[PDB]
């Protein structure tokens, strides 16, 4: 079929947006998950030093 | 929940506090007792021993 200097011009795209989501959007997203489960666990532990 | 179980757990230690000076205080009192009561009695047995 049609390969083309597309495939090529793509594939530095491929790894450019890939680099973007790398830099920019992936590393911002991790601590609110772990804030949000801290929070939960916490009472769990208060509780259990309720009864000790 | 945690700040009640604090809460009650300082008043009871307090509680404990308090019966223990009053438990005290009495054997205090019944040392005195046992003390002015003994030689009492001492003299008294003495002037009868006398008095025979």
């Amino acid at each position: 079929m049609n390969l083309n200097a597309t495939i090529l011009g793509q594939a530095i795209a491929f790894v450019l947006f890939v680099l973007f989501a790398m830099k920019y959007v992936w590393p911002p997203l991790m601590a609110a998950i772990e804030k949000r489960q801290k929070e939960i666990a916490d009472g769990l532990a208060s509780a259990e030093r309720a009864h000790k | 929940d945690l700040d009640l179980a604090k809460a009650s757990a300082t008043d009871q230690l307090k509680k404990a506090k308090a019966e223990a000076q009053v438990i005290i205080e009495q054997a205090n009192k019944r040392r005195s007792q046992i003390l002015d009561e003994a030689k009492a009695e001492a003299e008294q047995e003495r002037t009868k021993i006398v008095a025979q």
